[PDB]
RNA sequence: AGCGGAGAGGUA
DNA sequence: GGGTATTCGCCGTGTACCTCTCCTAGCCC
DNA sequence: GGGCTAATGACGGCGAATACCC
């Protein structure tokens, strides 16, 4: 569940990347068709995000890694 | 999509740019049919469509025909929207001034034309006429005439020379002014003016000169010749509760204007002789005037019911205008309203929220869910289901409001904790629940207190909602690193009811294996409660790499505090639990927590203590009674006796053997000694009420007297109240502001009489008017320090350089009231901490002193500590991460970002709402004495005095800071001196408040020099003993016959030769002011220390605070000399007593005169530095900075200010302050621009002319030599490079205009403008997102 | 009291006041104080933008929540730009840049 | 869809 | 003429909300 | 009745505008 975003802080030092970082995951899992890397609890898009912070396999850069290789695949699909 | 605003004058080329058609006819609406006229205000045929894409003859009712206009009445059909932009323009007959420009104050046309404002008023209401190009004429070009002035013009200069009247002719002055021209004769005459007065109008001059053509205006312009009209959607035209139209006072305007304008039109075709349109033009620059800006002339016009009319001045000023009542604070939708109540069943990371409320809240979200489920098909059948309230919309809405935080407001959002994020949980009822801690938070009890709900929808502002403002996170406030999860009051009376212990009751001195045989004595009822007991406990300690560590013993305690220990986490030793824990004890308990064990446990700690603090509050059962407050017997006696006192004073006062005065002062003091007799008679017989057997004989203990635990347990009331409600109350205050000498004798127990509760009742209503007139002040004071910090951005890593303050712990004059480890505490050094090992470095020189350096520092005994201040920061347009320090409710360093100018003035004006509104020298403790700045001499019985007035006594301690400081006068006799060891209880110092000693330096003869009998003093007998003194006479009371000479006394040798200052070979004559009584007689062989003449002899409420912020300069300044060196008098009284500086090494051009109501410091002989004082009075602030620096004047702001909140007890942490004073001190002026472009008395801010010197060294040049100004908040704020922020605050039509003249533009760097515009602000998230932005260009 | 989203007012598109119109809460201007207090920002910027003044941005947001996608498209406050033709109908010329 | 200004009282 | 010195006109004066009434007259048709 | 219309009870403060004084 969610009580505090304390750990998500301590694998994220800013507390502000924090919210992009997390927008920018949830908003890759409502609008996108994609999964989530943690197993739900019916919860919403939110708490699955920052939980998947909790985690710590996901910061900005994996976010760079999967814009810039699924944009690849955007590239090796077109031909 | 777009950058930067930038704002100009209005050319009529882009007014008919603007416009889409002359608006030429006063009617409006036909109200028969609702159709508006051909061309009246409401305009189909220029404006637009009526309704949706239809002409107004009806024409195209299509969709097929957009875009082309018609020929029946030739509307353009488009959308209707396209009637609320198009602007419309009218051309005026005659010219036309306006009326900001015109009586702005200071005018721009009038100090435009070198012409008084007086003159301009009387060209524009056609009481004089005015000269236009003179040429072979006697008459000058500025040159006003009156109407015969005109006939003797008419009869000599009559000829091809012109003068015209009214705004032609202003035209004509604008329109035939040159610029350059007078650019050179102005520049000119500021090199041919040495008058201070010339020179500040002529370059007020030159400014908007030389900034008017570099701005793209026209002189000419400023005069409105094609008036343009508002879109009349803007201003639009109602029905009232029946067939009547509500009237727009923009529309009786442009009536009243377009009336005026087509009677001039016809009176210019018909041609009515001068005087007939003389008056319609005057009645049409009335008219233009009154439309612009109404009331800014003497008498406004009223519309209806004898009521002002609001004009476009008041759609944009005050209150009601838009800034305040429709940009900044807007109203909201997915919000809602309800009152609150309790439900402590609660988490605190959730609240409780009625279930008609979400239902209508929510109604987006179940839309789109439904659509999701398929339970429905359209919107309309959806929103039936959802009027139809089924029993699967319930499972819906519990769906969605599974993980969705909400953002709840208290309307007087102060602080920043007055709106917080909760989690819904879904009530039966109608009122929303609420967590109790966070009442503490919200300054909302239950009485009634309303609070609404928001909704954040989308994504980022729920993460925003979850991240930051979820209740959890704030638990620290940024006041103060305090805890606001404070338990308030019944909390805190179960815990002060558990862990208490009486000596004998059930169960007493028994063992038990562990708190759980505890709750289950207790729970079985065969033990006390409170009862004391050894038992087994096992605590853990964190001291490895936060590995906790297992011990065990057998405690003495009692039982409820095991059954309070079952609940404390692992990381607490059980010393916090072992006291009675009142509500102090009970705070540092949860910051402890917070401190050792991080965030979570500290929470769902605090949530364990709220409910079994009600558990045993609500098992204990602790009433209130008439029984339990216990009149003291005693009382009674000490009244008799009092009135026995009373009784003798007032004999005394019979046949008149004291005086008013003596029988007031005694009867207070013996009436103030007899009530704390009382209380402590009541103190007493409260806190030791109990007298219980042991199983022995008896024993006295603490009282289980219910309104003494509500006492002592800090829960509600003091010692204050508490003695009103058994004790006698008070000497209440009278509405003249003195005392009554006829205190309350009676309590509340015993009945009031009557004319006690009458004084009583002045009392209360007294404090009830200062609380509504108080907070009437304080919200004002709130809006401006938001107003003049609101731009400051957290936004750099480090300025990387040693400056900063000097935080040392104050000392009043008493004991230490606030230590260095609360001042100290979490800000980043300057350099290293030096020591007292000394040359040994006990932290280094960027380090963050957190707790641990914090108690290295004080256990080596750190006297002062240099430190980064962000006055002192270096950074540019912001301040560094470095010299900020900590966030105080996050416990590291600073985010970069988080605005701390907003949270610095919210969390400095909060507690102006709990503030108020309306000899010698006796040392305390034993320890070494230290002086500072010692000019002294030992007299003839070996007491030291002091020959200089700025020296300080310091009592340093046994270790080697100070631990008391004093001020020693001039010429004060000390009992001992440097390097003493003094006794702890010691008077160590003596002077005369009646005399201003006039102290010998060495010995020698007295003669009087200068000293003539009846000139400069006068001849006076002593009637009391018989040995006369001559008396020193002052400036004014001698003529000026004998005005010119000055009485000294020099010492001088058995030969008359000069006894010189020792180390100096100036003679140690004293120059003689009035009031000087020369005891000693002529040719007296004196000694040292021996006074050679004797000279005989507030507010700090929220306005002290207001009028500090606005740097007044007060009543009596204490003024301070410029600069160093020796100094003497000047002229007598030339309107003031001049004086007469002289530095040693530089000129003395600089000499000032001096009200000679100021007793001065110093004299013909004495020597100062520069920036030294020279009277008494307040020490102006203006003259703190341009002399002792900025260092001084900030730290004179923190100390001052931080009394005031210190006095009243409200804790708020100095940077808060600093950051304000640092956007005080913002803008600077020029002493010499060397290689820049400024002009030298020049006003600009400090940190464009830093980066413009510091780019000005790239190169080899020599930049800037600037000096720092002070303004006050209200006028820092208003000059801002930023104008529309300036126009979001005060005085909107000054900075408009001063704007439009400056063609001012704006790159807007900053917060309020982004709520304007709407945008993301650069604080945050934002500030990301502004890196990003700045990143791209 | 509560309101998801009711009547517009006509000179501002904005909510009404009051109760017994069908209307919304004023946000108030202390409180847009003390979200900038916090970080929240993207918070602040849906507080005075979608849910409150621009037509087509509440529009989207109205579209968006109803097919499930949270996301805001700012636009610009309809009533700034009744202030700029405000100013704009006295005798001011202001503009935007590019 | 049809809601602007005064003035009065109250709510914390 | 400068050099204060008064004075004299303008800006300001708490945050949301709730309830109610009451909203042009002149006037000659 | 009705279609249509053409004042005096603030106070503080602060910078320009005389006042006057030498
Ligand atoms: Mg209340
Ligand atoms: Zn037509
Ligand atoms: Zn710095």
């Amino acid at each position: 569940a969610r009580v505090t975003v304390q750990d998500a802080v301590e694998k994220i030092g800013n507390r502000f990347d924090l919210v992009l970082v997390a927008a920018r995951r949830a908003r890759q899992m409502q609008v996108g068709g994609k999964d989530p890397l943690v197993p739900e609890e019916n919860d919403k898009t939110t708490v699955i995000a920052l939980r998947e912070i909790e985690e710590g396999l996901i910061n900005n850069q994996i976010l760079d890694v999967r814009e810039r290789q699924e944009q690849q695949e955007q590239e090796a699909a077109e031909l | 999509e777009f950058d930067a605003i930038k704002i100009a004058l209005a050319s009529p080329d882009m007014i008919r740019s603007w416009s889409f058609g002359e608006v030429k006819k006063p009617e409006t609406i036909n109200y028969r049919t609702f159709k508006p006229e051909r061309d009246g205000l409401f305009c189909a045929r220029i404006f637009g469509p009526v309704k949706d894409y239809e002409c107004l003859c009806g024409k195209y009712k299509r969709l097929k025909h957009r875009g082309v206009i018609c020929e029946k009445c030739g509307v353009e059909v488009t959308q209707t929207k396209v009637r609320r932009e198009r602007m419309g323009h009218i051309e005026l007959a005659s010219p036309t001034a306006h009326i900001w420009f015109l009586k702005s104050l200071p005018s721009r046309i009038g100090l435009l034309l070198d012409m008084p404002l007086r003159d301009i008023e009387r060209v524009l209401y056609f009481e004089s006429y005015v000269v236009i190009e003179g040429g072979m004429t006697n008459l000058e070009r500025q040159q006003i005439l009156t109407e015969e002035q005109y006939l003797d013009a008419l009869e000599e200069f009559g000829d091809e020379f012109d003068a015209k009247m009214g705004a032609e002719a202003i035209q004509a002055l604008l329109k035939s002014m040159d610029l350059e021209q007078e650019c050179e004769q102005l520049r000119e005459e500021l090199n041919e003016t040495n008058s201070e007065t010339k020179r500040k109008k002529l370059t007020k001059r030159i400014k908007l000169l030389e900034a008017f053509v570099q701005s793209g205006n026209k002189p000419e312009w400023m005069i409105l010749t094609v008036l343009p009209v508002l879109p009349p959607d803007l201003r639009p035209l109602v029905p009232l509760d029946g067939g009547r139209f509500a009237t727009s006072d923009l529309n009786d305007l442009y009536r009243r204007v377009i009336n005026r304008n087509n009677r001039l039109k016809r009176l210019l075709d018909l041609a009515a002789p001068d005087i007939i349109v003389r008056n319609e033009k005057r009645m049409l620059q009335e008219a233009v005037d009154a439309l612009l800006d109404n009331g800014r002339r003497g008498r406004a016009i009223t519309g209806s019911n004898k009521r002002p009319l609001k004009s476009l001045a008041d759609m944009i000023k005050g209150k009601q205008g838009r800034f305040r009542q429709n940009l900044l604070g807007k109203r909201v939708d997915y919000s809602g309203r309800s009152v609150i109540t309790v439900g402590p069943y609660l988490r605190l990371h959730q609240c409780g929220l009625p279930k008609k409320m979400a239902l209508e809240l929510f109604k987006p979200f179940i839309y789109g869910k439904l659509e999701l489920r398929g339970l429905a098909t359209t919107i309309k059948a959806a929103k039936k289901m959802v009027e139809r309230e089924e029993a699967v919309v319930w499972d819906i809405l519990d769906e969605v409001i599974r993980e969705h935080p909400v953002l709840l407001n208290r309307a007087p959002t102060l602080h920043r904790l007055g709106i917080q994020a909760f989690e819904p949980v879904l009530i039966e009822g109608k009122a929303i629940q609420l967590h109790p801690l966070v009442c503490a938070a919200y300054n909302a009890d239950f009485d009634g207190d309303q609070m609404a709900v928001h909704v954040p929808l989308t994504l980022e502002a729920q993460l925003e909602a979850r991240a930051l403002m979820m209740s959890t996170n704030n638990i620290l406030s940024p006041a103060n690193g305090e805890p606001i999860i404070v338990p308030s009051q019944d909390v805190v009376l179960g815990l002060y009811y558990m862990t208490r212990d009486c000596v004998n009751a059930k169960g007493e001195g028994m063992v038990l294996t562990g708190p759980k045989e505890a709750e289950r004595l207790y729970r079985s009822g065969l033990a006390s409660l409170h009862a004391r007991v050894k038992v087994r406990i096992t605590e853990y300690e964190k001291d490895a790499n936060g590995e906790l560590v297992a011990k065990t013993s057998l405690k003495d305690t009692t039982v409820g505090r095991a059954i309070l220990w079952m609940i404390v986490p692992k990381g607490l030793p059980y010393s916090i639990v072992n006291q009675a824990l009142g509500k102090k004890a009970i705070s540092k308990m949860l910051n402890t927590c917070y401190r050792i064990l991080g965030l979570k446990p500290t929470v769902i700690f605090a949530d364990q203590i709220m409910y079994t603090g009600f558990a045993y509050a609500a098992r204990s059962g602790a009433s209130v009674g008439i029984d339990d407050m216990v009149i003291p017997e005693k009382k009674h006696e000490i009244i008799s006796e009092a009135e026995a006192e009373v009784a003798e004073i007032q004999e005394q006062f019979q046949s008149g053997l004291v005086t008013a005065g003596e029988r007031y002062n005694k009867v207070i003091d013996i009436w103030a000694a007899a009530n704390d007799r009382v209380s402590k008679a009541m103190m007493d017989n409260l806190q030791t009420e109990t007298v219980i057997n042991r199983d022995g004989q008896e024993e006295k203990q603490v009282s289980f007297n219910s309104i003494y635990m509500m006492a002592d347990s800090g829960a509600r009331g003091s010692a204050a109240q508490i003695r009103q409600l058994a004790g006698m109350r008070g000497l209440m205050a009278k509405p003249d502001g003195s005392i009554i000498e006829t205190p309350i004798t009676a309590n509340f127990r015993e009945g009031l009489n009557v004319l006690q509760y009458f004084i009583s009742t002045h009392g209360a209503r007294k404090g009830l008017a200062d609380t509504a007139l108080k907070t009437a002040n304080s919200g004002y004071l709130t809006r401006r320090l938001v107003d003049v910090a609101q731009d400051l951005v957290v936004t750099e890593d480090d300025c990387g350089t040693h400056e900063g303050i000097m935080m040392t712990p104050v000392i009043e004059g008493g004991d230490v009231k606030e230590p260095l480890r609360d001042r100290v505490l979490g800000r980043v050094t300057a350099e290293d901490v030096l020591k007292p090992g000394t040359a040994d470095i006990l932290v280094p020189r960027n380090t963050l002193l957190h707790e641990q350096w914090c108690d290295l520092l004080e256990e080596n005994s750190v006297d002062a500590v240099k430190v980064r201040s962000v006055v002192s920061c270096d950074t540019d347009f912001g301040v560094c991460a470095h010299c900020y320090g900590r966030d105080l409710a996050r416990g590291h360093i600073i985010n970069k970002g988080e605005a701390i100018g907003v949270i610095a003035a919210q969390s400095i004006g909060e507690p102006g709402t709990q503030l108020t509104m309306r000899s010698s020298i006796q040392v305390k403790n034993k320890g070494s004495i230290k002086l500072s700045n010692v000019k002294s001499v030992v007299n003839s019985s070996g007491k030291l005095v002091i020959t200089s007035r700025n020296t300080e006594l310091k009592l340093i301690d046994e270790f080697g800071r100070t631990k008391e400081s004093y001020k020693v006068p001039y010429g004060a006799v000390l009992a001992k001196g440097d390097g003493e060891q003094v006794a702890g209880g010691e008077t160590v110092a003596n002077w005369d408040p009646h005399t201003m000693p006039v102290i010998t330096e060495v010995s020698g003869f007295v003669r009087f020099t200068d000293m003539i009998d009846g000139q400069t003093i006068t001849r006076q007998t002593d009637e009391l003993t018989g040995l006369s003194s001559l008396v020193v006479l002052d400036s004014a009371e001698r003529t000026a016959g004998g005005k010119d000479l000055r009485p000294a006394l020099k010492i001088v040798d058995a030969q008359g030769n000069d006894v010189l200052i020792p180390g100096t070979d100036m003679p140690a004559q004293y120059f003689l002011p009035g009031k000087a009584i020369v005891q000693l007689e002529d040719g007296v062989q004196i000694s040292s220390g021996d006074t050679l003449a004797r000279i005989p002899q507030i507010t700090g409420g929220l306005p002290r605070v207001a009028d500090l912020f606005e740097a007044r300069r007060p009543k009596e300044p204490a003024i301070l000399a410029e600069i160093s060196g020796i100094v003497s008098f000047g002229k007598e009284t030339k309107g003031k007593r001049r004086l007469v500086i002289t530095p040693v090494d530089g000129s003395d051009p600089y000499e000032e005169m001096i009200p000679k109501w100021r007793q001065l410091n110093v004299f013909e002989g004495e020597r100062v530095e520069r920036g030294d004082v020279i009277s008494d009075g307040p020490e102006a602030p203006h003259d703190i900075l341009r002399l002792r620096g900025v260092h001084a004047v900030t730290r004179y702001i923190v100390n001052e200010v931080q009394d005031v909140y210190r006095l009243q007890g409200v804790k708020i942490n100095d940077k808060h302050i600093e950051v304000i004073v640092r956007q005080m001190l913002r803008k600077a002026t020029i002493v010499n621009a060397g290689s820049s472009d400024f002009l030298e008395g020049e006003q600009v801010e400090y940190s464009r002319v830093k980066i413009a010197n510091r780019e000005l060294e790239a190169n080899g040049k020599v930049g800037a030599t600037y000096s720092r100004d002070l303004l006050g908040i209200t006028k820092a704020s208003l000059a801002t490079e930023s104008f529309i922020s300036a126009a979001s605050f005060q005085e909107t039509t000054r900075v408009l205009t001063e704007a439009a003249v400056a063609g001012k533009r704006d790159e807007l760097r900053g917060l309020k403008e982004n709520v304007i515009v709407g945008r993301l602000i650069p604080a945050g998230t934002g500030y990301a997102y502004h890196q990003d932005r700045m990143r791209r260009r | 009291h509560a309101r998801s989203t009711g009547s517009y007012s006509l000179v501002t598109q904005q909510p009404l006041g009051g109760k017994a119109q069908f209307g919304g809460q004023r946000f108030g201007e202390m409180e847009v104080w003390a979200l900038e207090a916090y970080g929240a920002a993207y918070t602040l910027q849906e507080m005075l933008t979608v849910k409150s003044d621009d037509v087509n941005g509440r529009t989207k947001m109205y579209k968006n929540i109803v097919d499930g996608n949270h996301q805001m498209e700012p636009g610009m406050p309809e009533s700034f730009n009744v202030l700029l033709k405000e100013i704009r109908s006295l005798g001011i010329n202001i503009e935007l840049e590019d």
